[PDB]
């Protein structure tokens, strides 16, 4: 048995208003007895949830506590603790927003001169790099139009081989037509991240 | 104190329904979302959403195809940060096209030099309209001119120039000032 | 419990002379009595492994068979087939050599314009795209020296939202030294790849 | 049938025990792999591995601080594909400064016009070397000329100046053909 807990994410805290923040305790084939405790009280109420039953035997059972949009961005230390329907000793753990930062430093990179010239379909990538934790938000915008996902890729934030300060990085990859390009519209790359000031910064392309 | 982001239509705020225009918003360049909200009933709700930053322009929306259910109040919504949220003082739209068209007609000729009076008398003699709102042309705002009595009195007064153009006029209920008549019949004052 | 079975490695394939292949059995909290039957018999012998103790009750069991590099690239189809320390029905895998191909392209992409003026370090970008099978490999060059891993990034292969054909991407980050690139030495991006007739293909970078 | 690609040393091929040397295979640029063997007891093992195609030179490897262990039978090795396997034909290295500097001299003058012959006569006396190569710079390969008789009797019989620079010469054993003595004193033959 073990318990893990999850932040909120970015996702959410910035395009949205809900952050839940996620309490789930793992395997032990239990009824789910539990019980879940947290630490801002009263203000909302923490939820437990269905024993979505893991594969083979652990059947995880999760707590959420919605509305915490506010006390993330006041640091404040938010903690979990479930006595399980098992035996031994009550499992704890502990979250708060991430101390050290590091803001992204972010790089839209043009399609390759070699594909362009053969004018159909290329390539537009977006480098997100050296930042606070691993969490990210990249979305690609036409003109001044949101994308939807579906029609662009984005990999997910890995530690990159750094000196020293441990740092990560995400890339991203918009395949476009060429006439759009040659036409002369404006399309943009835009990376929300817990230390950046301005919540997203965008930086623009042209050719 | 501060004033508040301007609300603007740049072209004229008043469409047949299923009309189309190009309204457009002020742009807090440290806000990254913004909202178009239309006050609906107690509340503001979210009909479009653009998002990023504006070093350059200021932000427009377009509403095409315009319904009964696009007009009201509309509100721009700017979020700075994580808890900032600045809001717009308000516009309104309102569609045509729905009633019966009125018509409308001079007490002179259409081409007043405006050193004297010229009043229009604007009405409908089947269609009991609330009131009436007299639309000139081009002029991007609600009319510079409305009433409520059975005969639309409305004189000019000594016009001048930046008073001339096409004109039209429109009924207009109660409850539904979102809601207009027809175009009537053009007014070519010159 | 349910049955796995592993295709072997690009890395062991062109980087190595020993192709193992993996039929792992997974969860029960058995005694792993189990037992193993493979395709290509006689030739070299399989090998069970230890119950490598999965998380839970799974205590998974895995088995190899050495030495199968070369029916590997003559197609052939493989089978697995289990049957377990606990009841009902034995469990059983196959594959092979996957069928329709997609060589990649690959693009080697320049650091960011506004990112070498300031002389310091800078990144270069490798893009693997439109593939076969999901599993590439992508190993960076200086002059003609294979940089250890540990000094470049490579992301995973991910679909890319793709019109009709399923193909997949990936993409690579070497960061640098500016003064390394104003010099004049020649840096290459290389992709091994299932389909590619030559296995890897190599393209090259200068300024 | 095929020829199989070339071994070269651009360097001459013997060196100071912890010598340095700049060894060079043919570049079959249908194979991505290419592996430097020294075929040590009975079989080949890999000391570089440079991987990558070559459209433009040819593949170079590197040998420096030149060791007793990097002395031998010395081989490329080519992967194309997924089974083809092309070899090189071989190449030996050869280390110097291990026994004792051997002395040669001569029995005319050291410019001589080669009409006529000289012989050079290289030994040692305290030193019993098996056998002795004499050793002019510059030319990329083992020496022209080899003996194993007390004296080196080496003539040159009617030279001419492709036989010229400077020389000297090595002693040599039986299970040590990697292994050789010091180098001797220098021939300027002009
Ligand atoms: C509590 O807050 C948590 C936050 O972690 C929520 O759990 C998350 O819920 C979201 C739902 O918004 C999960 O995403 C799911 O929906 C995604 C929607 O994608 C759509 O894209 C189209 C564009 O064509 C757009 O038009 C739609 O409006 C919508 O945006 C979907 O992409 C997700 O799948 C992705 O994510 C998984 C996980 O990484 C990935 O493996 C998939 O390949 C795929 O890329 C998903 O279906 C989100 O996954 C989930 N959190 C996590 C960590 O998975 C709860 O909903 C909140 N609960 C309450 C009560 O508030
Ligand atoms: C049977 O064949 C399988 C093939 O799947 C083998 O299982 C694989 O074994 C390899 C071992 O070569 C596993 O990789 C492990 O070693 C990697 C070595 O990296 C080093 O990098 C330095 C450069 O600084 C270099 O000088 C070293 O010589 C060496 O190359 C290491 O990178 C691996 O960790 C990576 O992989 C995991 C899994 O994706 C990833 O999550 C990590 O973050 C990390 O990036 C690993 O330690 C390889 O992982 C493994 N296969 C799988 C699928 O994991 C067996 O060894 C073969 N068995 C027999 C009996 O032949
Ligand atoms: C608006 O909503 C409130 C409560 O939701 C209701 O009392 C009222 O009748 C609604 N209509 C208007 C026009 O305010
Ligand atoms: C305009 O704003 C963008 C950020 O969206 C920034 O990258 C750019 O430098 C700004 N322009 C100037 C002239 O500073
Ligand atoms: C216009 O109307 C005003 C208001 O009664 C009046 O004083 C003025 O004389 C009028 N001008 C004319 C009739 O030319
Ligand atoms: C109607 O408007 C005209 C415009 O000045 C004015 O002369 C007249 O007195 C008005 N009459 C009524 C009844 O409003
Ligand atoms: C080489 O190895 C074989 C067997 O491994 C052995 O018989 C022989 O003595 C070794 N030495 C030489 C010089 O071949
Ligand atoms: C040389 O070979 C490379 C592949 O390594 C290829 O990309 C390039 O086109 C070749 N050069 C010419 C002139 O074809
Ligand atoms: C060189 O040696 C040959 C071989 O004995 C001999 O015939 C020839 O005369 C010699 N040349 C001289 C001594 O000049
Ligand atoms: C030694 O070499 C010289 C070179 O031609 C030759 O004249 C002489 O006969 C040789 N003698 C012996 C014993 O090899």
């Amino acid at each position: 048995p073990r318990l893990s807990l999850r932040r909120p994410a970015l996702e959410d805290l910035l395009l949205g208003s809900e952050a839940n923040l996620t309490c789930t305790l793992t395997g032990l084939k239990d009824p789910s007895g539990a019980t879940f405790t947290w630490t801002p009280s009263s203000g909302k109420n923490a939820v437990q949830q269905s024993p979505k039953r893991d594969p083979c035997g652990c059947y995880s059972v999760s707590s959420v506590l919605p509305g915490c949009a506010e006390p993330w961005n006041n640091r404040e230390t938010f903690t979990c603790t479930a006595n399980h329907p098992e035996l031994e000793t009550p499992l704890t753990a502990t979250i708060s927003k991430s101390g050290n930062t590091f803001r992204p430093e972010v790089h839209l990179l043009p399609p390759p001169s070699e594909e362009l010239a053969l004018n159909e379909l290329v390539t537009l990538t977006c480098l997100a790099r050296g930042f606070s934790p691993e969490d990210v938000l990249i979305r690609w915008l036409k003109g001044t139009e949101q994308l939807p996902r579906d029609k662009y890729l984005t990999w997910e934030s890995r530690k990159e081989p750094s000196q020293g300060t441990t740092t990560f990085a995400v890339t991203s990859i918009l395949r476009v037509a060429a006439e759009d390009w040659k036409k002369g519209d404006t399309f943009s790359c835009m990376v929300g991240h817990e230390a950046l000031p301005l919540a997203f910064t965008q930086k623009t392309i042209d050719r | 104190n501060f004033s508040t982001p301007f609300i603007s239509t740049r072209s004229s705020p008043v469409v047949p329904w299923g009309g189309s225009v190009r309204i457009q918003c002020q742009a807090i360049p440290d806000a990254y979302l913004i909202w178009l909200m239309m006050l609906k009933n107690s509340t503001y709700e979210k009909r479009d959403e653009k998002l990023g930053f504006w070093n350059d322009t200021t932000p427009e929306f377009v509403i095409d195809h315009m319904d009964a259910n696009k007009a009201g109040r509309y509100r721009c919504r700017y979020r700075i940060g994580f808890s900032r949220f600045r809001y717009s003082d308000t516009l309104e739209l309102v569609v045509t096209g729905l009633y019966g068209k009125p018509s409308l007609s001079v007490d002179r000729g259409p081409v007043l030099m405006p050193g004297e009076n010229i009043s229009v008398t604007c009405s409908s003699a089947h269609i009991p309209f609330d009131r009436f709102s007299l639309a000139k042309e081009g002029e991007l705002s609600l009319p510079q001119h409305q009433s409520g009595e059975h005969p639309a009195n409305f004189s000019l007064g000594p016009v001048d120039l930046n008073v001339s153009g096409s004109y039209r006029c429109y009924g207009w209920y109660n409850r539904s000032p979102y809601l207009w008549s027809f175009p009537s019949n053009a007014l070519e004052l010159v």
